[PDB]
């Protein structure tokens, strides 16, 4: 119902309550997983599967 | 408030701007090269298709239907 | 006569596991039994920290389940169909090759409907294997 | 679509029927 | 003083609820959260 | 104030202006946690749960966990 | 182009005046009077202090090593220490992975010549990359 | 509620005790005066 | 064929056990109108008009534990099937209808014959009665169809938008370092706004759909209630 | 001769047609709020009550658009 | 004082609830369960392969 | 010559066209509630009575949409 | 040359087009009840007579809807 | 005989149809604002509560337009 | 048999349909300005605030028009 | 098999559809010049200000008309 | 294979579509006159002024109809 509770004023206060500490940890995970995907999936050495035209989900569901 | 004896902040901003401009130059060059290679690969595939069609036509003539 | 229909017929003593139960109730009551913790039909509490704690945990365990149990099936199907059509054929590859294939599958997932179609449509003249490679 | 499917509808509805006949009394009390 | 809970309120304001008269009013004019 | 959809509750005044003006403020009796109390930042002086653990440190911990989750298979791949 | 610059300068001035730190305000006033830069001076002071504290770091490292090896650290072990150690382990793992990636100079393991994936390398759209 | 004594009071509970405790009048006066000063400065 | 599966509420069941081992007041109800059917005093009903309260509350709790939490990514609505919702609504609606019919009071249906004696009975009033009798079952069907379709459409849209956002965020964030960074920033801001808007809309729509689901049943009940006046 | 043909792409056409149903729904919703504003200015004391009835009407009107949107998904995913 | 929800054990309260509080609902539910297990409890091999 | 052809994706088109009928139903519902909101502000004391008639129109208006919805299924699933 | 073709799947299109006729019927009903609510507030003492006339208007519109459905069903089957 | 055909360019047709769904959405939004002006002119003191309701109506109407737009872009990329 | 066909004139048809949505936008503009004049006459003192709100309504309605127009141009050149 | 087809006369159809967008634009203008008379008759002292706003609305609607006209001509001479 | 087809009867269809735009023009004209009568019947001493403005509106909407007519002729003779 969103009636009350501890509310940090800014980022630096997220460490003043264990629950918000876990929340900021989770937010860090969430936002930092995107740069990781950028680096991993736009890598120079990433190579498409040679057999990618052998089979695809598009033919299977069709 | 006397006049500034040093221009450190302006120099730092200029350093950042110069690095950014260099990055833009490199990105433009790389993008142009990538487009050129994409066009080259497309032409190679087209040539391969034409060669296969010519081979199929010759085989058809050998079939003689 | 065999079994009582009344809850008053106790099966254990009043002090059985008193301490652990008190600890559990202390865990339950500290954040929930408050004036500002007014629920909406018992499902949506008023305490902000409850959301802040439970949303990440729910997402985390759901994502772990999905990644390690559900999407794994699609990944394995792609690996098997694209590299022999049999499990032994896939196992004939090295771990690095499997990693490459699985990451390509992740690429395809990320592209979905908003990406290049050459990942699954073979352009004319391409030299890569076709659908009848293993047939 | 499974939501429009019926090949295992009975087992699927057993969840609702269990909730109605077994879990609702516990929530009630 | 301790940290214990009190009579539950349900997140409601007793100065405007439908059963407000059941909650005593203090000198400051704030109705109690409990009987 | 607000942090996303979470709004900080505010206590309604109960005293009238006349009575309020007669109140003598003595911060010496206040706890050290709440001195120079500010409604817009009541937890500025609140102690940290763990000494030396900053919010940025936890954010970075989560980011590192995500990086591990995404990169562990790149270094220690396993066969099907 | 000029109104925006004036607005940004005004906002920064308001925020600078807002802070109620005696030391920061005193340093700002002194540098403004002298016309010098406070931030650069702070940077130089920090670098000088770190330069003069290198051997202090070494001595502290040896003292901490003795403290841990002696077993006194584990005698007073608490949950907070466990949390810190978990953070430490996480950083170690991520650093190891990053180090491996940099060492091989590639996100993915290199492909062996006998692998069937070599075709992918041959069919690169842009061989330069 | 003795079993809760070990948990103590968190920041929000301490704030509530401070604001609504025996010092509530002083805190209310200080807060209202500060808010009035800030509003006057804004205008 | 017998499939063994489980609902996605086990953690929520654990939380319910943890946080409701002790009593707590309830003051906010999604559908409060089930408790206040009569607004004019001295009116009373001999029929069990408050029988629906328990079922209403339980249905609200169940559907809220499923639908509201489904906004969390990868959370599954285990009951999301057209015919299963049909079974649920059939149960409730037909049970109340058979409660009214088992009363064996045929006069209760006099209002089905719409109109007054002035209207032709065979060519107008009878056709209207046919249409209304059809409309009851149609109301049942519309209730269940609406509940199904809202969830289905909302979640399809959320999935598609999230896929698009992932694509652009992952494969076009490098534009931040390029000269076209402004376009990417504009697109990213628009995507964030759309994300927030969609989440708010879904949150509101779930609760509103539950309200309407319960209101249809209560309207069925109210259409056949008769109130006596105290003297 | 007996010839059976199966055109795949037709499902796009049917999907687009269903979306047209949203034109009436979107317009219908705007009609409700237009009357709401013109009604609150005629009797503001009931603004809260009117706002409640407007929301109910929005959902009923919205419900219909979903029916059409479901058909779009059915054909678009089949 | 005696109350069904507070004094009776869970099975007894369940029986009372579904026999003297919501009996018609229980009857309809049983009817629907029988219908489902009589007409919607089969899956052909081809259907299994497809879906 | 006698030629028989069976185009197997046409039922999508018919389904979409039937779905278009829902635009009028949605618009009519919005019109009803728009008149309700602007009518309650005029005679609030009879608010409840008007609401009952408004629902009646919805019941008699949503039903028509079902027929069109019914045809969609009869062609979508055939 | 003389070529005769018989397409099986064209009756779906005709059925869908006929179903579109209901959009007018649904909108017409909404208009009838929208005015009914306005009229009742204006002169509530005549609620019954207005209700009777509104029902008559709904019946006539429904009759047209039946004719459209008759064509739709005929084409769908025949 | 069994013949399977795959027409490519049809996705353009379906996408265009979904765009038509924005006609009512655009009209509906314009209707709300038009009614807003009259309400403000007839009750000038309520220049904010009416404005908030107009925004709410726009948001819901925009949502319907966005539901259709998702299909329009999706089919265009299918 | 598997047959793939690519019609190169159907990127025109979709473009035309996307342009139809502009009518729902253009008409919406007239409605806002159709009622703006009435509001100004009713309350000439608010000639300014009403004008600003009308501009807001026109812009939002035009935003829908440009979202549709984007699809129109994309399919014209692709 | 891969088959590419180019239908030449479809550039006319796309042109015709875009012309329909003018139907709303022309109608929208009529609405402005319809309410303008009512506003002028009610408040003849403000003809100049109302007339200017009417011209403003006409220009905005005409802009959309040109957008549709632009698309029609492009698909006509392309 | 590359196949180019030129259908000669399509230009008729495009012409008819453009003619539909006249529906939104002729109707818009009627709307202006309809409001003109009410404006005249409210204050009839301003008829000589309103009539000029009414002609102005007809001069703009009719101009739009010419553009649609132009396309109806260009495609009908090309
Ligand atoms: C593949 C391998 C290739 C290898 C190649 C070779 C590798 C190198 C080998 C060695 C080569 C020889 C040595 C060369 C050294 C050069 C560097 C050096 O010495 O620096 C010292 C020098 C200062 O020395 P100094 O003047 O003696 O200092 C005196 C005092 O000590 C001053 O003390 P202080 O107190 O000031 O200390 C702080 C100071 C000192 O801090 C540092 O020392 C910084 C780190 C130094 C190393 C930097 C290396 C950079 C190399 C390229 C980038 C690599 C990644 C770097 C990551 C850095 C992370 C922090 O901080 C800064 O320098 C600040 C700089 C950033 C300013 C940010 C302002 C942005 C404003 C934007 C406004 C836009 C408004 C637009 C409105 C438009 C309206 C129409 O600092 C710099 O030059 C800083 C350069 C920073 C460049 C960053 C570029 C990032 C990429 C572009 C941006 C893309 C994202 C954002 C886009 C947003 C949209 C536009
Ligand atoms: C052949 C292979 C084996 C399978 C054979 C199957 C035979 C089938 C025959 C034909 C049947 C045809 C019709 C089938 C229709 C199915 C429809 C369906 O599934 O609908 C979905 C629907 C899903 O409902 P839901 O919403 O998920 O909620 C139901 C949940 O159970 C949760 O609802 P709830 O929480 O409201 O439930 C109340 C709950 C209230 O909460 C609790 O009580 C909490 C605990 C929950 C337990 C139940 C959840 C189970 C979670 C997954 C499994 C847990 C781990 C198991 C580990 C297995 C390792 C192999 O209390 C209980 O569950 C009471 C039981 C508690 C047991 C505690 C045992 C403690 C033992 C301690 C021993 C200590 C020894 C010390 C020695 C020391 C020596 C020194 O299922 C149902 O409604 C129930 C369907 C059952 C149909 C009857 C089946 C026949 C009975 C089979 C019994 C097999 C026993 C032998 C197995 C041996 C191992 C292999
Ligand atoms: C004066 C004497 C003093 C003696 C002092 C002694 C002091 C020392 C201690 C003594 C030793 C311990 C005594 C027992 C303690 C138990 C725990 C406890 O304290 O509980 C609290 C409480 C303590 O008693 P109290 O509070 O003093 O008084 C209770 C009230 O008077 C009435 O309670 P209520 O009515 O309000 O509620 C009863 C019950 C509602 O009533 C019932 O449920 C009873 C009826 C259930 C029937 C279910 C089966 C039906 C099957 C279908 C029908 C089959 C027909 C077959 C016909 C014949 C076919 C040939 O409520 C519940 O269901 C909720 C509680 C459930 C507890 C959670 C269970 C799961 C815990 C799992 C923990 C471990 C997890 C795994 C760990 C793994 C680690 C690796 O005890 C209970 O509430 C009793 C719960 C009984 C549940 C039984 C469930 C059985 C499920 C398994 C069946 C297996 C069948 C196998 C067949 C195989 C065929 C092939
Ligand atoms: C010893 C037990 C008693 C023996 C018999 C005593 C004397 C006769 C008694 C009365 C007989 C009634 C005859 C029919 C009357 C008219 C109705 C009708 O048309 O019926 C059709 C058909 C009977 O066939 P029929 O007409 O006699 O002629 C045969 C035809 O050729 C077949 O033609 P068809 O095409 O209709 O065939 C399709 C299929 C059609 O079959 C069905 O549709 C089956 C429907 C089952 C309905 C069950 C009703 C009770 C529901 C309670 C609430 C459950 C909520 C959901 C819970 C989910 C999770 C478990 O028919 C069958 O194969 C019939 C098999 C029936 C087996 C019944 C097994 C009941 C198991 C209950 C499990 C409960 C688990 C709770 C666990 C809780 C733990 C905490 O189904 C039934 O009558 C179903 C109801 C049977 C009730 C029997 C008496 C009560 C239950 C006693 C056993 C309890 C076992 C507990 C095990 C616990 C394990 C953990
Ligand atoms: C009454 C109204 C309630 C409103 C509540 C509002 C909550 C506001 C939340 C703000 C953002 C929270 C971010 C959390 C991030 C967690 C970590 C993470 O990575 O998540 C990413 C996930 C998904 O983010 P993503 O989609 O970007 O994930 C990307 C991941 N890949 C690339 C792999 C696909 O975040 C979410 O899904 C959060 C959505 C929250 C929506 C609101 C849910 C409200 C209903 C549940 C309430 C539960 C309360 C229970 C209390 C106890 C009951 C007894
Ligand atoms: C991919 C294809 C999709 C198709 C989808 C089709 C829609 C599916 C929808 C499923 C979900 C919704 C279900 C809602 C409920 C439907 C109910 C229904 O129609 O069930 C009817 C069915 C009819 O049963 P039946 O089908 O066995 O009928 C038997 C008739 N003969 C023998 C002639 C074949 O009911 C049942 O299945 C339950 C029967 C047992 C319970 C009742 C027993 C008492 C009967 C009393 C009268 C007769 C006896 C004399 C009196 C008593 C003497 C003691
Ligand atoms: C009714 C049985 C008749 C035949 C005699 C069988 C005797 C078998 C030997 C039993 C020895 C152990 C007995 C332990 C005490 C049992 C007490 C008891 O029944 O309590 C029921 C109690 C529940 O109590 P409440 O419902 O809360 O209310 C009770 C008060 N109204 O149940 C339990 O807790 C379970 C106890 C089970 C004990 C074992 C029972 C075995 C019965 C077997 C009968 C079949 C014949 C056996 C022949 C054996 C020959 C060697
Ligand atoms: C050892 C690391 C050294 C780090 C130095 C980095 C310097 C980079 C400077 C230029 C950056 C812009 C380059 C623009 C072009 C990039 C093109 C591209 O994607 O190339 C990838 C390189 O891309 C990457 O791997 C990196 C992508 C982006 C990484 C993001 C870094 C972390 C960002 C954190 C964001 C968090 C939020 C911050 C907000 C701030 C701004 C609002 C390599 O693959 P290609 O050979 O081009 O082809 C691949 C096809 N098979």
């Amino acid at each position: 119902m969103l009636l009350g509770g501890f509310v940090p004023r800014r980022f630096s206060q997220f460490n003043r309550d264990p629950c918000w500490m876990f929340f900021i940890f989770s937010v860090g995970f969430w936002l930092g997983e995107y740069p990781a995907m950028m680096i991993k999936y736009n890598a120079r050495d990433l190579v498409y599967d040679p057999h990618r035209y052998v089979w695809s989900h598009h033919d299977d569901h069709h | 408030k006397a006049a500034p004896k040093t221009l450190h902040q302006v120099r730092n901003v200029a350093y950042f701007f110069a690095a950014w401009l260099g990055v833009q130059k490199g990105y433009i060059e790389k993008s142009a090269n990538d487009r050129l290679w994409v066009e080259h690969q497309r032409k190679v595939r087209q040539q391969n298709v034409e060669r296969q069609q010519a081979l199929d036509s010759i085989k058809l003539m050998q079939q003689g239907v | 006569v065999l079994f009582s229909t009344y809850r008053s017929s106790r099966l254990v003593s009043k002090e059985f596991l008193h301490g652990p139960v008190m600890r559990f109730r202390a865990l339950g009551e500290y954040y929930f039994q408050r004036a500002w913790n007014g629920t909406l039909n018992w499902a949506l509490p008023g305490e902000y920290r409850l959301y802040a704690v439970m949303i990440p945990f729910i997402y985390f365990y759901h994502r772990w389940h999905n990644d390690h149990t559900l999407d794994r099936d699609h990944v394995e199907k792609a690996m098997i169909m694209r590299w022999g059509g049999t499990l032994e054929d896939v196992r004939k590859l090295s771990a690095k090759d499997q990693l490459r294939v699985r990451c390509f599958t992740d690429i395809e997932k990320l592209y979905s409907a908003y990406g290049p179609k050459d990942t699954y449509l073979q352009p004319p003249g391409d030299t890569l294997p076709g659908k009848d490679f293993y047939r | 679509l499974e939501p429009m499917s019926t090949w295992y509808l009975a087992s699927w509805a057993m969840v609702w029927y269990y909730a109605f006949f077994f879990w609702m009394p516990m929530v009630w009390t | 003083v301790g940290n214990g809970p009190t009579f539950s309120t349900g997140g409601e304001c007793m100065n405007t609820c439908d059963i407000q008269n059941a909650f005593p009013m203090n000198d400051r004019g704030v109705r109690s959260s409990s009987p | 104030y607000n942090m996303l959809v979470f709004r900080d509750p505010k206590r309604r005044p109960q005293l009238s202006e006349e009575e309020r003006a007669k109140v003598v403020v003595n911060q010496a009796e206040w706890p050290e946690e709440f001195k120079d109390f500010d409604p817009d930042d009541p937890y500025k002086n609140s102690p940290e749960i763990i000494k030396g653990m900053s919010s940025w440190n936890l954010f970075l911990w989560g980011v590192e966990c995500a990086f591990i989750y995404q990169f562990y298979e790149l270094v220690f791949p396993k066969s099907i | 182009l000029c109104n925006a610059a004036s607005k940004v300068q005004a906002r920064s001035a308001k925020k600078l005046a807002a802070l109620t730190d005696a030391g920061i305000q005193k340093t700002i006033s002194e540098h403004n009077a002298n016309g010098t830069d406070a931030a650069v001076s702070s940077t130089k002071r920090y670098l000088a202090e770190q330069r003069q504290l290198f051997h202090y770091r070494v001595v502290r490292f040896f003292d901490e090593c003795h403290y841990i090896i002696s077993g006194e650290y584990f005698a007073q072990y608490t949950k907070v220490n466990l949390i810190w150690d978990l953070r430490f382990l996480t950083k170690l793992v991520v650093l190891f992975l990053i180090g491996t990636v940099l060492g091989r100079q590639s996100i993915f393991p290199p492909i062996d010549p006998d692998s069937p994936l070599v075709e992918a390398l041959v069919t690169k759209v842009n061989p330069n990359y | 509620y003795d079993h809760l004594a070990s948990w103590g009071k968190d920041a929000f509970l301490r704030r509530l005790e401070f604001e609504n405790g025996p010092l509530r009048d002083q805190v209310e006066a200080h807060t209202q005066r500060l808010l009035a000063e800030r509003a006057a400065i804004a205008k | 064929m017998f499939l063994f599966f489980f609902c996605d509420l086990f953690w929520l069941r654990l939380l319910l056990c943890m946080y409701y081992c002790v009593w707590s007041r309830l003051c906010f109800i999604v559908y409060f109108n089930c408790l206040m059917l009569i607004f004019d005093f001295l009116l009373f009903c001999l029929f069990d008009l408050y029988l629906f309260v328990g079922l209403c509350l339980f249905l609200l709790l169940w559907f809220m534990l499923f639908n509201l939490y489904s906004l969390i990514l990868y959370y599954c609505i285990t009951y999301l099937n057209l015919y299963l919702l049909f079974c649920i609504v059939f149960l409730l609606y037909i049970a109340f209808l058979f409660l009214f019919c088992f009363l064996c009071d045929f006069f209760l249906f006099n209002n089905l014959l719409v109109g007054d004696s002035f209207m032709d009975v065979f060519f107008i009033r009878f056709l209207l009665c046919f249409l209304e009798c059809f409309s009851l079952l149609c109301r049942c069907l519309s209730t269940f169809l609406r509940l199904f379709c809202n969830l289905l459409s909302s979640h399809f849209l959320l999935l598609m938008f999230f896929d698009f956002f992932y694509f652009i965020f992952v494969f076009f964030f490098y534009g931040v370092f390029c000269y076209w960074f402004i376009l990417f920033i504009f697109v990213f801001c628009f995507c964030l706004l759309f994300y927030v808007f969609l989440y708010l809309l879904d949150l509101f729509a779930a609760i509103l759909q539950l309200f309407i689901f319960c209101n249809m049943i209560l309207q069925l009940i109210m259409d056949f209630l008769l109130f006596l006046l105290f003297v | 001769s007996t010839v059976a043909i199966s055109v795949q792409g037709l499902h796009y056409v049917g999907t687009g047609l269903a979306a047209i149903a949203l034109a009436g729904v979107g317009l219908g919703i705007g009609t409700i709020f237009g009357n709401l504003l013109v009604a609150c200015a005629r009797q503001p004391n009931l603004t809260k009550m009117l706002f409640n009835y407007a929301i109910l009407g929005f959902a009923l009107t919205e419900a219909i658009g979903l029916f059409a949107l479901m058909l779009a998904f059915l054909m678009l995913f089949s | 004082v005696y109350t069904r929800w507070k004094c009776d054990r869970l099975p007894v309260f369940q029986l009372k609830l579904f026999t003297q509080e919501y009996p018609m609902h229980a009857a309809v539910g049983i009817f629907t369960i029988i219908f489902l297990w009589k007409h919607m409890s089969h899956c052909s091999e081809e259907t299994e392969r497809k879906y």
